[PDB]
């Protein structure tokens, strides 16, 4: 008979769009580094050192960076990552006691108080008066000399972050569990959502590494074509723009105090790491960044968003107006302690269609409350002598504003969120795919009985 | 890289040629289906090893443990799945269920020769449940006029 | 309803009708000894989920993790066990073992046509570990007997 | 017991044996390989059983149930690969590679009749992964030519 006959094939190369729960494999050094000198590592299964991409010839599939599933699983990792580094430290309830206070000597700043109070030994029956030095922001006034608590102790305990562990951000892939597939868009002019007319698989990520930061975002990656601006739709005012640079802009940090580490027992084996003095001169903790390679490369951005609004649109920027520290603050760990600088040095610009180094200021917490989980204040131990960071700022995050008066719709200002877009910026790329190994298609054979 | 035949000895990698040549491919999907998890057992590691307390990151390990289980499973499912249509020794049958060509117009050298099995996918998907009952019914029937015949002689 | 050869359509729904019109479902009961995991891998999950810490709430999934290996271990076994038979393709086998009727004394007919599957296996419970080592035994020599026969050429 | 056929019946008991003698076992080595699990899941308990507290030691029971899927995975990519030399029935196949004595240089008479299966290993191990890549595409060029001898109807 001539008519076709069903014909079952195991195998044929096709997958549909899914959920499924990656799995993270971490480089092999840093795992043999054993007993978590980091976090994520001791968990974290070594990788295989051959990552090994295949081409997928003439294949053409929609990405969408937006609505992408691993961005959250990556969230939701770091937060419970986070976590259990911190779970086996100790509890600091017991420093939630009545302070008094004065001032600092050795110097503008009124930035460090110095306080004094009673504590336990180890023994049970016996307590010592100790001091230590706290800056103005850990501290709230309960109240002669002025009297004060610590600025958590009405509304949770803080446990004390371990000082074997750091807080260094290692690389981490994203790995494929079998009968899926990791997708890469490869299109060096790839805007995160469209059909990508070239593709890899995968069967593990880029080395990611989870940094977290406020305004801007650093030693990230960035594209090699032109400078790439992103967002979920640009034209409503409530998405971000993600902006990636086409070459880094390098930025210095500092702290230019001796600080210097006391220790106190809390309890028999219990110790609470004091901030004991600082030695020498008290001066400002600060970032440089050179104002010419910054002057250019806002100079590039501004072009690409010409291609959004008009041509002669007069593009400017300003400040993060308002709120609280958090949001009016670029902020980051640097070397195991906390900084929020505030970044109006850089983002006070205006723009109409025609050598030395810009030093903006900061500020330190020693107790941090990360994603604003209301409950999980930690503090961050004091940290030995001067110390200071190199970092590649790779892109940031703006923010607009409606028609400011006439003419302009584009007054731009450094914005933020949910720390979840800095996933989105290095997950811009990846899709993941499961295989339906299965098939049925008509040829001309038969079986016989 | 991009083009028919070349990147056939890597995984996927056929996938935008046509049915026909992408046809001599098959096991390579078939061995990665299952034994990628390769990629698991190789580095799945608990206590003592890289990790010392912090017990709730060894018990995490229940994530990389379910995406094994549900590999394993979701392959077995398909060798039950075509074993049923009396196939299961084989990557290719042919089988008693003639073609009702109201599933898809397209004559036999276009569907080989033209689509990728991508494209395939998205017309078939509309008929499939139809076929799997039939292939079904056509083995089920099959089995008992074998044992008639082993029977009658 | 109750009666014969109507609620083969569904699970079980044979049971109490005789060995001959229940040899015609064998499929369902089959398909469903494993694909029955689709109440299980559609909502398994740890935290994050309904579920906002808790955590212990949901290592407590050990239970439902447990009841899935459990099941495919199960029907791996099986498809094992008739594998080493000689019969690894097939819902039904006819193999070289003779009946010894001393295992039951009963004829052709009522087997078929009397009988319920449960009744039948409250009489062969007594001898079955001796059939399945019959069977093991008659398949063992015939794969040698195939080899040596091709072995002539 | 030292010999030659004698503790078939036990699982490895062959294994100082040569080569021929001891291909009678194999039924008795494949059967140990999964249902071994019998020793675990008679005992793998959480909810109550002579425990009911200190239950951190039924989560350190994750030890034990990842030894079970390991197993049952291990023994299914064996399944796979016998499988797609086309061979996925048996515990014997003749196929379609001739031997290239380049791989050992050794007569018919000396591998069945002298050595153990523990000696011939240490020889193959060198080329298996020759063997096995010849296999596959033997048997994947097969497929295509049957069903061309099934399409010329
Ligand atoms: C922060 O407050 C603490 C407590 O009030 C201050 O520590 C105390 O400072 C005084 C001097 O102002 C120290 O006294 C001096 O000690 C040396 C020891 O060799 C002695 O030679 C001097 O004659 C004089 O007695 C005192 O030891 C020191 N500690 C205590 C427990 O009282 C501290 O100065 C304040 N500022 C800073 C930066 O810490
Ligand atoms: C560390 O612990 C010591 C001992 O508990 C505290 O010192 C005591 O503090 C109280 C409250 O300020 C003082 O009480 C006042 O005493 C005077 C004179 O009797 C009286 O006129 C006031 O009305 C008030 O009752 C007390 O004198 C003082 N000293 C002693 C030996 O008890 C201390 O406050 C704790 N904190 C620090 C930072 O040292
Ligand atoms: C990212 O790049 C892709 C192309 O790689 C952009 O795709 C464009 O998406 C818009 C909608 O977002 C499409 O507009 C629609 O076009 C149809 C034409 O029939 C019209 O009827 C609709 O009213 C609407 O205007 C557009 O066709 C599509 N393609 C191109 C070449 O622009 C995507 O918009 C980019 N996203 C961002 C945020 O830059
Ligand atoms: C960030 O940018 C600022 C401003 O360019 C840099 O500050 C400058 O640093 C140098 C070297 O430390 C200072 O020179 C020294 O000044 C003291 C006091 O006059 C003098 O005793 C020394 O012999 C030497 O001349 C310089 O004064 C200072 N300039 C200003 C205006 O503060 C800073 O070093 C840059 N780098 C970092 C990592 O922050
Ligand atoms: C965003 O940029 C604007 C303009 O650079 C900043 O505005 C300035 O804010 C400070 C307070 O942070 C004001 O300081 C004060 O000066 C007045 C006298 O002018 C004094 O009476 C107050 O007691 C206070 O010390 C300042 O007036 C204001 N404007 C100017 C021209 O400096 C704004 O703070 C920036 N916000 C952030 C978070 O970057
Ligand atoms: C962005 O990446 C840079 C480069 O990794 C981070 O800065 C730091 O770079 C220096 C030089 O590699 C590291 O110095 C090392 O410090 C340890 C002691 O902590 C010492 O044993 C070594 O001999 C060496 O001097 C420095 O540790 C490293 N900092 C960190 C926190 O890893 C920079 O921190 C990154 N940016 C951000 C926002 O973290
Ligand atoms: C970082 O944030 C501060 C706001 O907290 C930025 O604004 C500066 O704030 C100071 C006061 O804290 C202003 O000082 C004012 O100077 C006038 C001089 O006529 C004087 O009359 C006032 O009494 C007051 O002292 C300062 O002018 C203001 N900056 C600007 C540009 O106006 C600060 O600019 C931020 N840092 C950077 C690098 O932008
Ligand atoms: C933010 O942008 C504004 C412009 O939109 C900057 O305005 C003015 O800039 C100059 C130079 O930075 C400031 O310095 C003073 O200028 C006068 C000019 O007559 C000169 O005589 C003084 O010796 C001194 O160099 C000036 O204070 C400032 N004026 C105002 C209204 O802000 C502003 O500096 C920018 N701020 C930052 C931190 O970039
Ligand atoms: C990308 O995929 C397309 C198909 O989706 C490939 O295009 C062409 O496909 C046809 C079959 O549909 C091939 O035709 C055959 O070619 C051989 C050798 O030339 C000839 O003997 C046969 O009679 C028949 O004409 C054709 O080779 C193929 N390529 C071209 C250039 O037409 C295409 O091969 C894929 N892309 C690349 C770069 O390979
Ligand atoms: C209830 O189950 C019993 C067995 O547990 C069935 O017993 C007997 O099975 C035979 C089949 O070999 C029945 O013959 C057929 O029955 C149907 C319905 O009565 C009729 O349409 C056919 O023409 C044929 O007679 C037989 O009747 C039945 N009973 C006896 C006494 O032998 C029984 O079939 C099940 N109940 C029903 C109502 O089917
Ligand atoms: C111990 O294992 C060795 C090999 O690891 C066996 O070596 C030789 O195997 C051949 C079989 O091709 C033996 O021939 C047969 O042996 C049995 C038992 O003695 C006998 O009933 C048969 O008539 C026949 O001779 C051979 O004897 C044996 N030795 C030599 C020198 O070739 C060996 O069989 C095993 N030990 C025993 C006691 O079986
Ligand atoms: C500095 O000390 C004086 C006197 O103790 C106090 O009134 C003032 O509030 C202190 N300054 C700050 C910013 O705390
Ligand atoms: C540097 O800044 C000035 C003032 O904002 C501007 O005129 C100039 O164009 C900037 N440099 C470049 C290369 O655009
Ligand atoms: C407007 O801007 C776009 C993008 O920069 C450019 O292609 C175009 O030539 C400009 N047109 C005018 C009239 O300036």
């Amino acid at each position: 008979a001539e008519n076709l006959w069903v014909t079952v094939y195991y195998g044929v190369p096709v997958w549909k769009d899914a959920e499924t729960t990656l799995f993270c494999a971490s480089d092999a050094k840093a795992y043999e580094t054993e007993k978590h000198n980091v976090w994520a590592t001791h968990a974290c299964v070594p990788t295989d050192p051959n990552p090994q991409e295949i081409h997928l010839e003439n294949v053409t599939e929609e990405f969408n960076m937006w609505k992408n599933n691993m961005v959250e699983q990556m969230h939701t990792d770091i937060i419970s990552l986070w976590d259990q580094s911190l779970k086996p430290c100790v509890k600091l309830t017991p420093l939630c006691v009545t302070l008094q206070c004065t001032n600092v000597t050795n110097n503008m700043r009124g930035e460090l108080k110095n306080c004094s109070f009673n504590m336990t030994t180890e023994l049970r029956d016996k307590k010592q008066k100790v001091y230590s030095l706290f800056y103005r922001l850990d501290v709230v006034q309960i109240n002669s000399n002025k009297e004060y608590r610590l600025i958590n102790c009405n509304t949770s305990a803080c446990t004390q972050a371990c000082p074997k562990v750091s807080f260094e951000p290692i690389p981490i892939h994203y790995c494929a569990p079998a009968g899926f597939a990791i997708l890469k868009c490869k299109d060096k002019k790839f805007n995160g959502t469209g059909p990508c007319p070239s593709v890899s698989t995968v069967q593990c990520t880029h080395g990611i590494k989870p940094v977290v930061s406020t305004q801007l975002l650093l030693n990230g990656s960035l594209a090699e074509e032109e400078v790439m601006i992103r967002s979920e739709n640009i034209t409503n005012n409530a998405k971000n723009i993600l902006v990636q640079f086409n070459t880094p802009v390098q930025i210095n940090c500092t702290r230019p105090n001796n600080n210097t580490r006391k220790s106190i027992r809390i309890g028999p084996g219990q110790a609470f790491y004091a901030t004991g003095d600082i030695i020498g001169d008290i001066r400002q903790a600060h970032c440089n960044v050179s104002k010419a390679t910054w002057n250019e490369t806002l100079g590039k951005v501004v072009k690409q968003l010409r291609k959004h609004f008009g041509n002669n649109t007069i593009i400017r920027f300003a400040n993060s107006s308002g709120g609280d520290l958090e949001v009016t603050t670029h902020s980051f760990n640097c070397g195991g302690e906390f900084f929020y600088c505030n970044t109006s040095g850089l983002f006070n610009s205006t723009w109409i269609s025609n050598n030395d180094s810009i030093t903006l200021p900061c500020r330190i917490k020693q107790i941090i409350n990360m994603w604003q989980r209301i409950g999980q204040c930690m503090y961050a131990p004091p940290i030995q002598g001067v110390i200071r960071c190199v970092s590649n700022i790779t892109g940031l995050i703006l923010t607009r504003d409606g028609g400011s008066t006439n003419s302009t719709t584009e007054t731009f200002r450094p914005g933020g969120g949910d720390m979840r877009d800095n996933w989105r910026s290095e997950l811009y790329k990846y899709k993941v795919v499961k295989i339906e190994p299965l098939g049925v298609a008509p040829t001309r054979c038969k079986r016989r009985v | 890289a991009v083009g028919i035949g070349a990147v056939f000895l890597g995984f996927l990698g056929a996938a935008g040629s046509t049915m026909g040549a992408a046809s001599m491919t098959l096991t390579v999907q078939a061995r990665n289906l299952l034994s990628g998890i390769v990629q698991q057992q190789s580095n799945l590691l608990r206590a003592i090893e890289a990790q010392q307390h912090l017990l709730k990151l060894t018990v995490w390990g229940i994530k990389q443990l379910q995406a094994r289980v549900l590999a394993v499973e979701r392959y077995l499912r398909d060798q039950q799945l075509l074993g049923i249509w009396g196939c299961s020794g084989k990557l290719i049958c042919c089988t008693n269920v003639p073609w009702n060509s109201s599933w898809s117009n397209r004559n036999l050298s276009e569907i080989w020769d033209n689509m990728t099995w991508l494209q395939w996918d998205k017309e078939i998907s509309n008929y499939t449940q139809i076929i799997y009952g039939l292939l079904e019914e056509s083995q089920n029937q099959q089995e008992k006029n074998e044992q008639d015949l082993l029977a009658l002689d």
